[PDB]
């Protein structure tokens, strides 16, 4: 999915999303019996990622955790 | 040469050669031919397709010309001047005033003759024999071929293609270019290209006739 | 020489085409056909041109066949290809845009502004979208044509509204046969042919209330031009080469979140127009 | 004596968005000929083909056939 | 029409009045297509020719019953 | 000779449709020909006059294009 | 005598008319049309009848519920 | 005698045909007429196959009466 999503926004290498992360998503963010869902929410991140990258960019590594959820 | 009123041809194309009468009924033109044939018998001729007015202007004028010295001094002012005069050697434009009048020189009055005969001939058969297969398919546009064949004693090439120039009909405009040019050569392969492009749309025009008879 | 020959024998159409048929603007379809060459339009557009190039020649009848010869040359010449606005690459210009609209209230134009900053980060080596259009969904009276005003503003580009309030059909979406005249296009054909670029914007009104109740879904078409390549290949009854609609930047207003047709729930995004406070509205009949 | 020479002009207009249709009327319809006379294929089939093929070399505006024969 | 006859006076223009009842058509709120005699132009065209100033008064009657059958 | 027999009745319905009123009178064409010029219209409606103007004056009775530019 | 010219040419007209296929054999649709404005019926009737005269030719006659209309 | 005259409408009728749009209705119209009267059949076979070879020589494109014949 993840290696989709960067592909749609285009923030190839500088994504860091951890599985952590895909917990919280999963136990917070989608309750439903496939895979749509989670394209939905990890293109709420791809989004929101170019976002905060094209204002500036402040490193190029980034660290999506289970910390930075309502932010993107 | 021996600067003129200029007479801006736009309905008759003369011969080298050969006299031609000049017919000019417009206002401030034909007082050019009075004054022109009262310029001890010299008449400049320019032609023109620039908006056609009776004007000598150095606007719709080209820089090409020929000459005209008078063979008949009759002029008629109650309608088109009947006028013949001939043309022995062209010329260029060197001159421009704003007219009535423009005041411009051609070039000397005298006979040319070739000097070169051989490639000279060959051009001038290719070109007859050119002629005379465009006039077999001028046929429905009838023109008489007769008048070619008496002038073939002439061997001046740049005369000859102002002759079959003249004695094919695809421009008034661009026969006034070819009456007006210096080269001949360029004026042979010119006249030999429209003889090309005027023979292959009437092919194509027969191909045309024959599918329309088919779907007949 | 054979230019010369060929090209006289379009003088040759001409000759005969101003002795017969609908002639008040057949010389208008002379140049319209001569503008096939001139408006910078696709081969496989200058091709469909010269089937219609052989169909033209209306050695006949000035009943329809000439008019609906000359309606697809101006339907031809008149949308625009190959012609474009140069946009802006910038997200910042785009807000300095939305500082002068009503103020832009900081809720939705922080989401405009999102999907713009994915959209100056174009990547790929192309423009793909694989996205939706964002579509909209309040009131009516609320800045709907304000705010795609000022965003056309911010790329510098056109706004344009077509509207489908009450459409049913197909038919009313795509065109029919141009066979007679009183063929034409549908809606978006007319829409593109006001503006004269292939980047233009596009505002789609009421969408919800096009509610179908003949043959044909209009869904269906609509659905097809909101997906992000099949308007790449979408075209109507009337034409035959398909306009490039990848090129084309599109938004869309409703007022319904509910009768919106069910395809059409996907390939979206609905971003819903506020109601507006009292002291908003008061700033902007006060300043502007 | 009008309308014969209506028939006379639109002959005209057929034949001359004819232009030697040994090239074609419009140069795409050898182009897809050539589908026929290069796509290995069943000898029924191709041979329903090869009677439409002599159907074939017409225009839009005058015969519509080889319009649906070219689809087919 | 009393209200626009007087308003044409008390502009000091000239009033005219036609009818738009009915129309389905570009028949008589545009002309007819010029591929034709018989032809003839909306009835505003009518209205304007018939009266004589550059700054007319037109009357539209029956504006609430114009819909659309064929053109539009 | 049926088909050419219902050929001729189509054409006896127009020759009849041409009758039953003739147009004469070529001193109208010196009248618009002033009015267009004696009735000063703007260089929109004043071209389209003139459009006109140089339309006409070769027919005006005769072609389906100058009886309709004509009655314009 | 204007009478009896006219008389000619409608008597020529009806001639012609009459070997045409009887006027498209007073055809369906044109009856139809024809019977309702054939009885003088309350007004609104003839509206919603011309109506529906207007809404057919659109199906197959095997809609299920357009027939019913033709019913109607 | 009936016989020989189906024979000599057999074999004109499929020499005409294969030249024509009989190649797209295919000829076998009079492929399928030797069905009719060169098989030894019953009158029963006789009867309806001269009610379907009436239906013969027909066109072939919208609710084909030739088709649904030879396939009878």
């Amino acid at each position: 999915l993840w290696p989709k999503q960067v592909r749609e926004s285009g923030m190839e290498g500088r994504i860091e999303v951890t599985d952590a992360a895909i917990l919280r998503v999963i136990s917070e963010y989608t309750r439903e019996a496939g895979v749509r869902g989670l394209e939905r929410e990890l293109g709420k991140i791809a989004r929101k990622g170019a976002k905060f990258w094209l204002e500036g960019a402040w490193e190029g590594l980034r660290t999506i955790d289970a910390s930075d959820i309502p932010t993107y | 040469r021996l600067e003129l009123p200029v007479i801006p041809l736009r309905n008759t194309v003369i011969l080298p050669h050969t006299t031609t009468p000049v017919d000019v009924g417009r206002a401030k033109s034909k007082r050019a031919v009075e004054e022109a044939m009262g310029a001890d018998r010299l008449i400049f001729l320019v032609a023109q397709r620039d908006p056609e007015v009776d004007d000598p202007a150095p606007d719709d004028l080209y820089t090409w010309g020929v000459q005209a010295v008078v063979k008949q001094a009759m002029r008629l002012p109650d309608g088109t001047l009947q006028v013949m005069v001939e043309a022995r050697a062209r010329a260029q434009v060197t001159d421009y005033i704003p007219g009535p009048y423009l005041r411009a020189r051609g070039e000397v009055f005298s006979e040319i003759f070739p000097i070169d005969e051989a490639v000279v001939r060959v051009l001038v058969e290719e070109l007859k024999e050119a002629f005379e297969k465009y006039v077999a398919n001028h046929k429905s546009l009838r023109l008489d071929r007769y008048q070619l064949e008496a002038v073939k004693g002439t061997s001046d090439p740049a005369m000859l293609a102002d002759t079959i120039a003249y004695h094919a009909t695809w421009t008034v405009a661009e026969k006034q270019e070819i009456l007006e040019l210096t080269d001949l050569e360029a004026r042979l392969k010119k006249v030999l290209g429209l003889l090309s492009r005027d023979l292959e749309r009437f092919e194509l025009d027969k191909r045309v006739a024959q599918r329309v008879k088919e779907q007949m | 020489d054979t230019n010369q020959r060929e090209y006289y024998l379009r003088e040759q159409m001409k000759a005969i085409q101003k002795e017969l048929g609908g002639e008040d603007g057949l010389s208008d379809l002379e140049a319209l056909r001569k503008k096939i060459e001139e408006v910078g339009m696709p081969e496989a557009v200058k091709t469909k041109a010269l089937k219609e190039l052989d169909r033209l020649e209306r050695m006949q009848q000035g009943s329809p066949e000439a008019t609906v010869a000359r309606t697809y040359l101006d339907w031809l010449t008149e949308v625009p290809w190959s012609k474009a606005d140069p946009e802006v690459l910038d997200i910042n210009h785009t807000r300095q845009v939305l500082d002068e609209d009503h103020y832009g209230l900081k809720d939705v134009k922080e989401r405009i502004l999102e999907y713009l900053a994915v959209r100056q980060l174009t990547q790929g080596l192309d423009v793909r979208n694989k996205a939706p259009i964002l579509v909209l969904v309040g009131p009516p009276g609320v800045g709907k044509t304000s705010l795609g005003r000022s965003i056309a503003r911010s790329m510098n580009r056109k706004f344009h509204r077509i509207s489908l309030g009450g459409v049913r059909d197909e038919a009313e979406i795509r065109g029919h046969r141009r066979t007679y005249i009183g063929a034409m296009p549908g809606k978006l054909i007319h829409a593109m042919k006001q503006v004269g670029v292939i980047n233009p914007v596009i505002l789609l009104d009421e969408i919800d209330k096009m509610s179908s109740d003949w043959r044909g879904d209009p869904a269906s078409a609509m659905l097809e031009v909101l997906d992000p390549e099949q308007n790449n290949t979408f075209t109507d009854h009337y034409l035959d080469v398909p306009y490039d609609l990848s090129k084309v930047f599109f938004i869309t207003t409703a007022n319904t979140l509910q009768t919106i047709p069910r395809p059409l729930l996907d390939r979206m995004e609905v971003i819903e127009i506020p109601g507006y406070t009292n002291m908003e509205k008061q700033a902007i009949a006060r300043q502007y």
